[PDB]
């Protein structure tokens, strides 16, 4: 004889179907993350890492590193050809 | 005049032994002395409801009932129906 109780029965009722499914996905995606640009890790110098933080950086990454690599390759090849040819 | 005594004795003799005093009937054969208080005693009784409304039967109707001390069973039934109604909201 008791009336229905919508706001009293919300323990099992969630927000539709998709919103409750994505609530767990969105609650923790924003929890454990850097606030703003933390840990840049820019500093690196290990020849390969020296190239990474010197010319191979993605801020520009223009053809200048490629031209420098080609210049070094042809400089080595000149001596190689002198040895061979 | 003559009528001044004749009609007064007319309306004081026959009505005297017709009603009020309630004894005998001289002017006409049918008597209303045992007709109006005895035969007509059930007159309105016949016209109205007898043994039901004239006696005002003390009909003791059944007292208002309730959920008959229903346990938590109806509580969780209400929970279930509310949940299935609110699931599609």
């Amino acid at each position: 004889v008791s009336t229905l109780i919508p706001p009293k029965v919300v323990s099992s009722k969630n927000i539709g179907s998709a919103p409750n499914a994505k609530r767990i996905a969105n609650v923790v995606h924003f929890y454990k993350s850097l606030p703003q640009g933390p840990a840049p890790a820019i500093k690196a110098n290990t020849r390969l890492a020296r190239y990474k933080a010197k010319y191979f950086d993605g801020d520009n990454a223009s053809g200048k590193p490629l031209w420098h690599f080609a210049l070094g390759i042809i400089a080595f090849g000149y001596s190689m050809e002198y040895y061979f040819h | 005049q003559d009528l001044y005594l004749r009609e007064l004795k007319d309306t004081k003799l026959a009505p005297s032994t017709l009603q009020d005093a309630e004894g005998n009937v001289k002017p006409w054969n049918p008597p209303q002395k045992p007709n109006l208080p005895e035969l007509e005693l059930q007159g309105p009784e016949a016209l109205k409801a007898y043994t039901e409304q004239n006696v005002e039967t003390a009909h003791v109707a059944k007292e208002s009932e309730e959920g008959e001390s229903e346990p938590i069973e109806e509580d969780w039934l209400v929970l279930d129906d509310a949940e299935e109604t609110k699931e599609s909201h």
